[PDB]
């Protein structure tokens, strides 16, 4: 069992082009909750996605063309540390966004009928 | 099929079978290309009462696999994955070709 | 149960040995194969006289695509993108906006017929019977671009094949 | 109701027509432009308005299971007709 | 610029380069190379063709879907010329025959057709015109080919003052005439040369270099109304050139001097073929003629192209002429020819 | 006694009982070198003595095949040879030792 | 932390294997040019081998070096057994790709790429 | 090459015409089916299985549907199961016809190819009647089958099955006792039972070597535990024994087809669970819950509980298996496709030891390789 | 009756659990975990260097005759330190059963080749190497099996793009097929299908 | 139509010698049949 005092780096093995190794900055983050729904089941795992590149219009049929291999590549991680480790060992740059959880809120149905406070509601 | 009697005899003699019994061309013996409309059945869950999805939800009865042994956590008889497969019986219909 | 395809032994009596020797020296099974081929020669061929005769088809056949209309002339498609979502090969591209009269109607409805796998999922997912797969299958072209249908081409296909499409849907709609 | 652009090119029901300086008009030279002559908006405008004596009507597009999902239209606004937006069909209560 | 003419992408097959080019004479050697380069860029290419559509098939894979458009054209029909140049901002002219047929002369293919293309393109508003001429285009040249080349160059300059006139020396490549014509004289015994090829100096130019120079002349904004000379890096004597050609082809080299009148009569004999002639009198004159030196005109180095020496690309053309004994011989096995610089 | 075993490459053995006894004795000999408390040793010794007892009590081949429920007698012999080879390899491997290494903290978690 | 070595233990044996593979590739270029009928020179092939070896010169992990030499042996035996065609051998040279710009001004002119 | 099935590069070392080694180069028909399946949903990935072994298409669909239903913890209706088994045996007839006739064509005989391909045309008509597509039906789906049979399909299938044993007999009249065919096939590509098991063969290869193993008998699926049939068993493990096994399997599949025709039950065709299988068109256009479930099933697809399974069936070419891994989403996390022909083509080199070029052609034919499923 | 719910087999579940306990007791040095899924499939998680002993035991043992290797593949889970998960599927014909053995590895750690236990492991491990990058130590011939000659990268990895990085075409200038960077006329439209509402409460994970 | 012929040969069409503006005396396509007769000829129905 050999001992290596080196950082893990598999860029030479992954087969990714040098352009898409050096000029790529992934975004490690937990996706924001879709404001159109009240569910929070899509805000539990960390995601790693790349930076947006150019999209142009196909001269024929007017479709959306691309020249970026990693446009649709999104990776799922259970932990910010795991995502950072994967990005470091694959050699891409990365920007980390801290997870935003809602702060606890004090709710009371009896506050809707306060005797002297403004929390009294004018309609139900 | 439309063929002469002599040609049918020659075909039967050459092949050794009565070909007219088993013809490989379809002559009005197949179903009509137009059929009366059907009325398909509904199913077992088309009741109007005593039919709640919580009592007939297959996906919600699935469970994570049971952890029989985990390292992290008398003389027993040796066991097998299952009882040994029984010896097959020779076919009564036609044991040999 | 099981059976043995080949585990029989031949009888060694003189008559059977002589029969096998006659089969070896006089090519009996080869003559039998010749007779079978001669019988097939004197049988009637199973060839149809295309293009004057066509092979049978069914109301469920999935051929060329078409966009249908209501009997009033209004387009059935409501830009709901269910077919686009369910398309396995991503052959459908849809773009829509409110129309002049406020209708929810498409402006771009493209199907790449060189990407489509003719699986029939789009007509299953359509809630208004707008996109259908017609009975046409003889629409081969000489250039690749001619197979990249757009909304005008699909509407022309629907107008061209509406009678047969309607008849097939009437025939087969009770099984769906 | 097909209409002709100033360059002589037919205008589709989506208003599509290449500009005068657009090079992409070269694809139609020695060939044709595929335009559907029937306009669904014009045809559905040609369709009349059905008068029914009920506050709520139902439309399934005709044909039953061969039409569109059945929806209910509330005919209470007397300043306009209630339009089934699956098939663009107008309904109205009898006035006067 | 129109909103659809703005370049987009990364210069690939599916990108947009903003170049809409009508390429006359695209069903040929230089034509196929130029069309391939344009389609590789990702440009819109229009191919006017008078031949059978079966002979345009090699141009189909050269571009993405819809980027290559084939339309008929006459040459005597300014209506067809306008039809094909109406929607293009670049017009490239490579029309030319090395021989003369019944219906088209050297006057027709090199004076009338180029002038009609230039005049019609000016009316249609085409932004850029590229016109291919010959390096030895002299009005008093012994060759009707080159006299017509000079007259057509003057007519094109008069009709379209903002043109780019390119004058290659002698294009050599896989489908060329030059190396194949020299290497196909094995069948006629020896190699007849006028003055044994000792009084002729030639510097041929590579086909890919010519096509790249044509492409870069479109992209360069300060080459609008100019004239270029496309020549190779090395000048060879004709004897040394043919000797190197035969050495690379691994064929026995048997040169012999044939007087000019005898060679002219031989060329007259071979031009009676209704099909493509093997050689002609004008071809003999051009082969004997030494390439001109025009240091004042710009060239490949001015357009950004490093001219490829013949010693690097000769084996692509001449390996086909080898026998089984010498098919696998490598490029370095033959010593480079003696140059005259 | 029988013409063939019915399986390609499996020859018929004229002395099944003696060969089975030899193989079981060799297997039991190899298992004596395995530690007494090893879980592998107990189970395979139990099954071998169970099968060795059957071969020593039934002289008929057909009834022995019925009782062993291991296919044909040639298949039983081949399985005994495989068990002997496995016993030797396990003697070399020594897999009764404690676990080599616990996995990382989250290695078999699913979904993840 | 001690890890299982693929080969080579420390870096010296990995360098030795790199040298062995480099010799194997260097002695193969004439055969590759002869068999595939390449129009490139033998010097060009040797230079390409040197260049492909040199782009991994920054690796300091012996296991990564071992995997690289394993893959180099694989693609060498594809060349020796003529499993590859001239297509792949010339794919090594990128003979058809246009030269990408590398300066800020040119990259700014052409498009939005970084 | 005519005998290479189109996308096989067999690099062979020959001493004269004797084969020294076979090195099958595959991947010329590799498309990335498993990655694409990862990117598709469970309903969108079914045609991929339809296109894997494109000669046993409803068999591939049935295997995939069994895997997905096992993960979902649902159950198809009995009529759906009976239709599945009936069309699985029809597909087995199609596949065995193709295999035997292409084998005989590589050997040199073509007349049986033409006859049995007319029979294949009739079975294609059956496929098109049920599904609308002649071969790539996408008919068997997780939860049951897409649509019900038309009102003459059973009678036409009965007529076809009635008139097919004569076609099999005519096929046997040209090959079974022909001495040239026996010379070409007998004692060619002999594989022992232990070698077959270790190399991972399945189905006709094992049974030709003499192994009494059939998935439809040992690990039944759908309603294969309610039908009676016999499993052919070989004796010498050669091409001739495997050919006899395939012919007898065609006859036993005719048995099963007759049993299915007689025992077809009434009822619905898919699980009555609108969260897995879509509702009917009328219910979708009249019921709000049905419309919602149709929308969600055809846009997002049903979620599958997390878990990994390996489900295998006795496809006409051997054991066809799927290892499906679901992470709880509406799209599969992993899908490994175990094609029976992969192991057989891996074992091609051993079977061709001491043989010749024509013998290798015969061995390929008896292995019955589909490179669509081999490469995926 | 519950016609729409899959019936369960407690007998087979108990038998599989008992055999899992059996193998775990026999091989404590390698077996890390034993599970029985509710649809009666036995799954064994072992140490990566116990592959050869465990497979040889499961093949040659009298009470476990898993003489057939049904399948052999890997699963990529980038969130794990050992992203690659090697899976062996074995079939025992004598006892009419199936078993699964799972091990783990990362990019730079080899896994012992099981071609000496099963001959199908040859091509199965060749495919695993070609599609994931896992190296198998003692393999008679380890090379690419499915990808093109000279193909760079392992495509079944989660971090590999769906369309790859290069695409092929015929170039008329060089008279051969060429490989150039991938460029799509229509980009693959990525869809977000997951609903934000939890479907299966039985699989809910602790908030942690 | 000739119901005595086997299935596939019991219905056939003799194409016209001129359709639209193309002379189809020899150049006859399978796409020259209007959809109703197409349905009848391909046997999606029994009713002409
Ligand atoms: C030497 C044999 C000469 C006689 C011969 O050819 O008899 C064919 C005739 C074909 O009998 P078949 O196969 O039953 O007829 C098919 C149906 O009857 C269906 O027949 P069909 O109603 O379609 O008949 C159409 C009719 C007209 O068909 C044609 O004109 C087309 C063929 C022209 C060939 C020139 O065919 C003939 O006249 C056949 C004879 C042509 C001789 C030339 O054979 C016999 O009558 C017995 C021959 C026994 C030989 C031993
Ligand atoms: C004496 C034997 C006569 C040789 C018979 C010729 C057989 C065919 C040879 C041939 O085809 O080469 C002609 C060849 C080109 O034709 P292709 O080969 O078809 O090239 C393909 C074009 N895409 O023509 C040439 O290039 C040679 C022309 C140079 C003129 C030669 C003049 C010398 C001959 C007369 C010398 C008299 C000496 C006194
Ligand atoms: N090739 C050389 O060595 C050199 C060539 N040049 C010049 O470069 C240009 C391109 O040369 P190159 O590619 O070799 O020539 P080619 O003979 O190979 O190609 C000529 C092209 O022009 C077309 N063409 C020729 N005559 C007519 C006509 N009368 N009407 C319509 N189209 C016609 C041909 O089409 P089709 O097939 O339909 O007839 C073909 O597409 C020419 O102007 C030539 O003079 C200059 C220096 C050296
Ligand atoms: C595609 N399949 C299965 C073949 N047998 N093909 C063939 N060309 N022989
Ligand atoms: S038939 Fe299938 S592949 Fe074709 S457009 Fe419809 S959904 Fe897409
Ligand atoms: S499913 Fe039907 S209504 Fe919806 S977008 Fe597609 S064609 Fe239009
Ligand atoms: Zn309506």
């Amino acid at each position: 069992l050999i001992a290596v005092d080196e950082k893990l780096d598999i860029t030479t093995l992954t087969g990714v082009p040098e352009e898409h190794i050096k000029t790529r900055k992934v975004r490690i983050f937990v996706p924001a909750r879709n404001n159109m729904q009240s569910g929070v089941n899509n805000t539990k795992k960390w995601k790693m996605e790349f930076d947006t590149r150019e999209r142009w219009e196909n001269p024929l049929m007017g479709w959306s063309s691309t020249a970026d291999p990693l446009s649709n590549l999104v990776l799922t991680f259970s932990t910010k540390e795991d995502a950072v480790a994967f990005a470091e060992k694959n050699g891409w740059s990365f920007d980390v966004e801290e997870r935003k959880v809602p702060k606890p809120k004090s709710k009371s149905y009896g506050a809707n009928f306060s005797w002297n406070k403004r929390t009294r509601v004018s309609t139900k | 099929a439309s063929a002469t009697r002599v040609i049918q005899l020659l075909r039967n003699w050459a092949s050794g079978r009565d070909l007219q019994a088993k013809l490989q061309l379809r002559y009005q013996e197949i179903s009509k290309r137009t059929q009366p409309p059907p009325k398909l059945p509904v199913g077992p869950s088309h009741k109007l009462s005593n039919n709640y999805y919580c009592t007939r939800d297959g996906r919600r009865e699935a469970m994570p696999p049971s952890i029989v042994m985990s390292s992290q956590k008398t003389e027993k008889k040796a066991v097998t994955p299952a009882p040994p497969i029984k010896r097959w019986e020779l076919s009564k219909d036609q044991p040999y070709l | 149960t099981y059976k043995f395809v080949n585990m029989r032994e031949p009888s060694m009596d003189m008559k059977s040995v002589t029969d096998r020797a006659a089969q070896t020296l006089l090519w009996t099974e080869l003559v039998r194969g010749l007779g079978m081929t001669l019988s097939y020669l004197f049988r009637e061929p199973a060839t149809i006289n295309y293009p004057f005769e066509k092979g049978p088809l069914s109301p469920r056949f999935r051929g060329e695509h078409a966009l249908r209309r209501y009997p009033s002339g209004e387009e059935r498609c409501i830009a709901c993108k269910l077919c686009e979502a369910v398309c396995p090969a991503q052959a459908i591209t849809i773009e829509a906006e409110p129309r002049a009269d406020g209708s929810r109607r498409t402006t771009r409805y493209d199907i790449d017929m060189t990407k489509c796998i003719y699986c029939g999922f789009c007509q299953e997912a359509c809630p208004v019977d707008a996109i259908v797969e017609g009975p046409n299958f003889e629409f081969s072209t000489e250039t690749h671009e001619e197979l990249l249908y757009n909304k005008e081409k699909l509407l022309n296909n629907g107008d061209k094949w509406e009678a047969e499409i309607a008849a097939n849907i009437q025939a087969d709609y009770l099984y769906r | 109701g097909v209409r002709t652009s100033p360059t002589g090119e037919k205008v589709t029901h989506t208003g599509q027509a290449y500009d005068d300086g657009d090079y992409r008009r070269v694809r139609f030279s020695d060939r044709q432009k595929e335009v559907n002559e029937n306009f669904a908006i014009d045809l559905i405008a040609e369709q009349p308005v059905s008068e029914v004596g009920s506050r709520v009507i139902s439309c399934d597009g005709g044909g039953g299971a061969l039409g569109h999902p059945r929806v209910y239209i509330n005919l209470d606004k007397e300043t306009k007709t209630g339009t089934c937006g699956y098939c663009g069909l107008q309904f109205r209560q009898p006035h006067h | 610029l129109h909103h659809a003419l703005i370049p987009h992408g990364k210069g690939g097959r599916s990108s947009v380069s903003g170049i809409v080019a009508t390429v006359f004479g695209a069903t040929g050697f230089l034509g196929r190379y130029v069309v391939n380069h344009l389609g590789r860029m990702g440009s819109q290419v229009i191919v006017p063709y008078r031949c059978e559509p079966y002979d345009t098939m090699h141009l189909r894979p050269m571009g993405d879907l819809g980027q290559i458009i084939f339309m008929e054209w006459n040459g005597k029909d300014k209506d067809s010329i306008r039809k094909v140049v109406e929607h293009s901002n670049v017009v490239i002219n490579l029309v030319g025959r090395e021989w003369e047929t019944k219906n088209f002369d050297f006057e027709d293919v090199f004076v009338k057709i180029p002038h009609a293309i230039a005049q019609v393109s000016k009316e249609a508003g085409v932004e850029k015109l590229i016109h291919i001429s010959h390096l030895n285009a002299d009005i008093k040249s012994p060759s009707r080919y080159l006299r017509s080349k000079a007259v057509g160059e003057k007519e094109v300059r008069a009709a379209f003052p903002e043109a780019t006139i390119i004058k290659p020396s002698d294009i050599f490549g896989r489908e060329d005439r030059f190396l194949n014509y020299f290497a196909s004289m094995r069948w006629f015994g020896g190699v007849p040369l006028i003055s044994l090829g000792k009084e002729t100096v030639k510097q041929p130019v590579y086909i890919v270099d010519v096509s790249k120079g044509i492409i870069n002349a479109i992209k360069d904004p300060d080459a609008k109304g100019k004239t270029f000379a496309f020549v190779g890096p090395n000048r060879y004597l004709l004897f040394d050139l043919v000797q190197y050609i035969f050495a690379v082809a691994y064929r026995p080299f048997l040169p012999y001097p044939l007087p000019h009148f005898a060679y002219r009569w031989v060329g007259r004999l071979f031009e009676v073929s209704p099909f493509e002639p093997w050689t002609t009198r004008d071809k003999v004159e051009r082969v004997h003629m030494s390439d001109m030196t025009l240091p004042h005109l710009p060239g490949l180095e001015d357009l950004g192209i490093q001219a490829t020496p013949l010693e690097l690309k000769a084996i692509e053309v001449l390996r086909r002429h080898r026998t089984y004994r010498w098919l696998t011989s490598e490029m370095e096995d033959v010593k480079p020819a003696k140059t005259v610089n | 006694l029988k013409k063939t075993t019915g399986l390609v490459g499996l020859a018929v053995c004229e002395t099944p009982h003696e060969r089975l006894k030899i193989l079981y004795t060799k297997i039991l000999d190899v298992l004596g070198q395995i530690p007494k408390n090893a879980a592998y040793r107990k189970y395979t010794e139990q099954i071998t003595n169970e099968k060795l007892g059957m071969v020593k009590a039934e002289p008929d081949v057909k009834k022995l095949e019925e009782q062993l429920q291991g296919g044909q007698i040639e298949e039983v012999i081949l399985q005994a040879e495989n068990e002997l080879s496995l016993a030797r390899k396990m003697l070399r491997w020594k897999p009764w030792e404690p676990l080599v290494e616990e996995p990382p903290a989250n290695q078999w978690k699913w979904p993840i | 932390t001690s890890v299982k070595p693929i080969f080579s233990r420390d870096m010296n044996e990995a360098k030795r294997r790199v040298r062995e593979l480099y010799r194997a590739w260097y002695r193969e270029v004439p055969n590759t040019v002869h068999l595939f009928q390449l129009d490139i020179s033998v010097k060009q092939g040797r230079d390409k081998v040197r260049e492909m070896f040199m782009k991994n010169a920054h690796v300091t992990d012996p296991r990564v070096v071992d995997l690289l030499v394993i893959k180099g042996k694989m693609e060498l035996e594809e060349t020796i057994n003529v499993w590859k065609q001239r297509t792949h051998i010339m794919r090594f040279f990128h003979e058809t790709e246009a030269p990408r710009p590398t300066d800020f001004l040119s990259k700014f002119y052409v498009g939005h790429d970084p | 090459h005519p005998a290479a099935h189109g996308v096989l590069r067999l690099v062979m070392e020959l001493s004269g015409e004797m084969v020294r080694k076979c090195d099958p180069h595959i991947g010329l028909l590799h498309r990335g089916t498993e990655k694409l399946i990862e990117y598709k949903t469970y309903l969108q990935a079914l045609p991929y299985f339809d296109r894997l072994d494109y000669v046993s298409m409803m068999c591939n669909e049935q295997a995939y549907s069994l895997a997905v239903e096992k993960l979902l913890n649902i159950q198809p209706p009995p009529r759906a199961q009976w239709i599945r088994v009936l069309f699985g045996e029809i597909t087995r007839l199609l596949n065995h016809i193709m295999a035997v006739t292409t084998h005989a064509l590589d050997i040199g005989a073509m007349t049986p190819f033409f006859w049995m391909f007319e029979e294949r045309e009739k079975m294609f008509e059956f496929y098109e009647r049920v599904s609308g597509a002649r071969m790539h039906a996408a008919y068997i789906r997780p939860g049951g089958v897409h649509q019900d049979l038309p009102l003459g399909l059973l009678d036409d299938i009965y007529e076809f099955s009635k008139n097919f044993s004569f076609r099999i007999d005519e096929l046997e009249e040209m090959l079974t006792n022909n001495r040239i065919w026996r010379n070409r096939t007998v004692d060619i590509g002999v594989v022992t039972a232990e070698d077959a098991l270790n190399y991972g063969f399945s189905g006709v290869m094992l049974r030709g070597s003499g192994i009494q193993w059939d998935l439809r008998k040992t690990q039944p699926y759908d309603v294969y535990d309610q039908v009676e049939f016999d499993v052919p068993i070989g004796s010498r493990g050669d091409c001739y024994d495997r050919y006899l096994c395939r012919v007898e399997e065609m006859r036993q599949s005719l048995r099963i087809i007759s049993q299915c025709l007689n025992k077809m039950p009434p009822g619905e065709i898919k699980v009555d669970d609108a969260k897995v299988s879509p509702p009917k068109r009328a219910e979708m256009k009249t019921s709000m819950e049905s419309l919602i479930h149709h929308f969600k099933l055809y846009t997002e697809g049903y979620q599958v509980p997390p878990g990994a399974t390996y489900t295998a069936i006795e496809a006409p070419k051997g054991e066809f298996g799927v290892y499906l891994v679901s992470d709880g989403s509406s799209r599969p996390y992993r899908c490994k496709i175990k094609a029976p022909g992969f192991a057989h083509l891996a074992g091609l080199d051993k079977m061709s030891k001491g043989h010749m070029l024509a013998d290798v052609v015969a061995i390929i034919g008896t292995q019955d390789i589909v490179f669509g499923e081999v490469d995926r | 009756t519950r016609p729409t719910i899959r019936p369960r087999n407690d007998v087979v579940h108990k038998q599989l659990s008992a055999f899992g306990q059996y193998v775990a007791e026999i091989l404590p040095k390698y077996v890390q975990q034993v599970q029985v899924s509710c649809f009666n499939e036995l799954e064994i998680f072992i140490h990566p260097d116990g592959v050869i002993p465990v497979l040889t035991f499961l093949r040659d043992h009298t009470n476990a005759q898993f003489k057939s290797l049904a399948d052999l593949t890997a699963v990529d889970v980038p969130t794990r330190q050992n992203r690659f998960e090697i899976v062996y599927n074995l079939l025992s014909l004598r006892f009419n059963s199936r078993i699964r053995v799972k091990t783990y590895t990362d990019e730079l750690t080899p896994i012992e080749s099981s071609v000496t236990v099963y001959k199908a492991a040859n091509w199965y491990e060749r495919e695993i190497w070609d599609m994931f990058g896992v190296f198998f130590a003692n393999h008679p011939d380890l090379r690419r099996i499915l990808t093109d000659y000279g193909f760079e990268g392992h495509p079944f990895r989660k971090d590999f793009p769906l369309s790859g990085y290069v695409e092929l075409r015929y170039d008329d200038e060089v008279k051969r097929v060429v490989a150039e960077p991938v460029e799509l006329a229509q980009e693959f439209r990525k869809f977000d299908l997951n609903s934000p509402w939890e479907a299966f409460p039985a699989y809910r994970q602790p908030p942690e | 139509e000739d119901n005595k012929q086997f299935f596939g040969r019991h219905r056939w069409v003799i194409y016209t010698t001129e359709m639209n503006g193309r002379d189809t005396f020899w150049d006859v396509d399978g796409s020259m049949v209007p959809p109703e007769w197409h349905r009848w000829l391909h046997c999606m129905t029994d009713d002409p």
